[PDB]
């Protein structure tokens, strides 16, 4: 059974909170 | 009724934002949309205001708002759907945590298992404050550029 | 593995309904099921758990494709009780289920059409009925079940689908999950006693798993013991 | 007041003071009401009713003898947790609250 | 309201294009259409305009446009269904990709396994937005009179 | 005896389902169906029978 | 009748009730077929319960 | 749902279809104009194109 995972390199992001409508 | 009439040098849209968000949005704070039949051909501009009076359909109220995009070459026809994005603050220079692999003990407390450099997966309990539509902004707890096991996570687990 | 297939619904769960039962229709319709109920309806310690069950079908205009499609307001545990497989991405944390998030599951069957590209999914957005809606994950069918013939259907929290596009308190149904190992039959007139409570009439309606299961669990151990003992008669036979 | 279908409904009203603009019309609002103290009486787990009729409401207790035995109650006051109860049992009785069953000794 | 009265001389007709595709359907285009009763009796005739007032039936906003068709022989009644085809471009000296040997990674990508002169196939990565019932419109991607794989489609694989 | 019990159903059934499948609406409330149809329907040889069916609940 | 098979004529009837009204819509589920199915299916369990059986008194 | 391939049998004995043009689709029997010539068989039951008997 492979180990193997799914994975991401974390880095000092910027906000993207905005959100959406119709 | 003979006959309506209407003014199109300018294109108005009604923006029915949730009454959840509705507290927030600020006057003047950038926005923009896009129509669903021309896929891609972004449109822009400020927001202009809220509108005072609600109107509902059955069940959650919504609020509405307006910009003012100028309308060359004649296109965009009289109530057509109009995807948009309304602008909410862009806090920089900080770590934010995908959702797809968090782990939240008590709804509070927040471990999160990430990929070591010996192979080993590890946790750490993590305190986050801020919170988006699709990740978290971490505020304690992980380092940056640390890999972390967005698939399949568990705590000590060497791969 | 049929107990699998079987237990993978756990145990328990005592799904509410209005009208009287299955084939009801006004009073039925009608639904006195404030989804608040589920307040003290999980206040009680013998309950694991317990989570509201809504859907609503509705046209999804998106792109060029435009057609009607079911959806299902759901606890985000349902995937996961359900143990359904994903095409992709995840369900939702209880966070963002509070979040009210545009994030929506969708039948690989729906992207399909919507996707001759096969556009990776994660981030679009489409509108549902008139909503836009950020999909993100979407799940492959745990059952073949290929007379089913199923139809497009999709998955949202409960929490969006009855509140930001609908806004009744009366979801569809609610699934209850007993703790302790807790036999299906006690507790559940308790539970009936309950609704005869905080509802002043006899309006529980519930169907119920513990009963269907054991029973079940009862014939098919009833089947080895006949396959079992007449093979070993026949050995010692031998 | 005016009905949506099932169930009649009644107003109330505040005066909430309004700084800064806040609170758009017709907004959701979430609303508490302080009812008040019902002291100095005992108050039934709601499990451990038995509630026949609907309006008829027996209690199986404990006796000590050891044997159990219901009592006929009146109950108006009822709670998410419990149910006032002035009346049909004394203070300091036991009750059977779980797999009750009267006129049995345990 | 004592009567009603109408010229029936020449049948207008509202042919209602989904929103989608508003945004073309440019004037002067030809198009033409068909009764459901006669099954095969073609007419045909210029686009005339575009309605600017939508009217949308539940889900779905879609638009008007109109014709002109002859009526002699007294035939179509008010209010008939008619299937409409509206000539949606007339593109030429430009290439189509058959469906059946299209390969599309990604979700935009396009590889397209084709013969060289070499005749060693190598696929090519195509740009295609416009598609037919049979084909996909290939304005970019391949030089005309390439061969292709119409089956069993092999990148770096000779015939 | 179980085998009887579900062939029992006249071999079993083909009821019409003018709408999608069992989860719609709309289209499924919309219905062309027609009882005259069962003339044309009953035309086929192969076919023993073919029956009527609907329902509703009233006070 | 004619103990003829649910998986033919269904498809006649589709096409026929595609005629008969102007569209697909009957939209009818397959009858007979799954009976047919679940008597292999039983008639399998047959096979093995009795063949296991039989083998094991020769066995004997 | 607009071309009508029919399958006929040839006096080869091998089936081959015919795309047609059908107008009336009386009650019994749709009424064919052309794509079919008289006096042909036609496989009616389990029809195969391309197939000989």
């Amino acid at each position: 059974p492979v180990p193997t995972y799914q994975t991401l390199i974390v880095r000092p992001g910027d906000l993207q909170q905005s959100v959406l409508a119709t | 009724n003979i006959l309506t009439l209407a003014d199109m040098s300018a294109m108005l849209v009604k923006a029915q934002v949730s009454e959840a968000d509705v507290i927030h949005l600020k006057p003047g704070q950038k926005a923009w949309f896009t129509v669903l039949g021309d896929q891609l051909t972004r449109y822009e501009g400020q927001i202009k205001d809220v509108l005072p009076t609600p109107e509902k359909v059955n069940d959650a109220i919504f609020y509405y708002a307006r910009f003012e995009v100028p309308n060359p070459n004649g296109l965009l026809r009289l109530d057509m759907t109009a995807q948009v994005h309304i602008q909410l603050t862009d806090v920089k220079n900080v770590l934010t945590i995908p959702l797809s692999a968090l782990g939240d003990p008590v709804g509070d407390n927040r471990y999160k298992v990430k990929l070591l450099r010996n192979g080993e997966t590890r946790e750490r309990e993590v305190t986050i404050g801020a919170r988006n539509d699709t990740d978290v902004e971490i505020v304690k707890g992980l380092e940056a550029g640390d890999e972390v096991v967005i698939g399949e996570a568990k705590p000590g687990a060497a791969q | 593995m049929v107990l699998a297939d079987i237990r993978s619904i756990g145990t328990n769960t005592i799904d509410v309904y209005p009208g009287k039962d299955f084939g009801d229709d006004d009073p039925q319709y009608q639904q006195a099921l404030k989804y608040d109920d589920l307040i003290a309806i999980q206040k009680q310690p013998w309950v694991a758990s317990a989570t509201p069950a809504v859907s609503q079908n509705l046209r999804l205009r998106y792109n060029n494709v435009d057609v009607a499609a079911s959806a299902n307001g759901v606890s985000g545990d349902y995937f996961n009780v359900y143990g359904m497989t994903f095409s992709e991405g995840n369900t939702f944390n209880q966070e963002q289920l509070n979040g009210r998030a545009q994030v929506v599951v969708l039948d690989s069957n729906t992207r399909r059409q919507l996707f001759p590209h096969k556009a990776d999914v994660v981030g679009e957005v489409i509108l549902v009925g008139n909503m836009p809606a950020r999909v993100i994950g979407v799940a492959e069918e745990k059952q073949s079940m290929f007379g089913s013939s199923k139809v497009l259907r999709v998955w949202l929290p409960y929490s969006t689908m009855s509140g930001r596009v609908m806004g009744q308190s009366w979801l569809n149904s609610i699934t209850v999950r007993v703790k302790e190992g807790f036999d299906s039959a006690e507790a559940e007139q308790q539970l009936t006693r309950l609704l005869s409570l905080r509802h002043g009439k006899k309006d529980f309606f519930t169907w119920n798993m513990d009963g269907v299961l054991k029973t079940v669990e009862k014939t098919t151990r009833t089947l080895q013991l006949f396959l079992t003992l007449v093979a070993v008669i026949s050995l010692v036979v031998g």
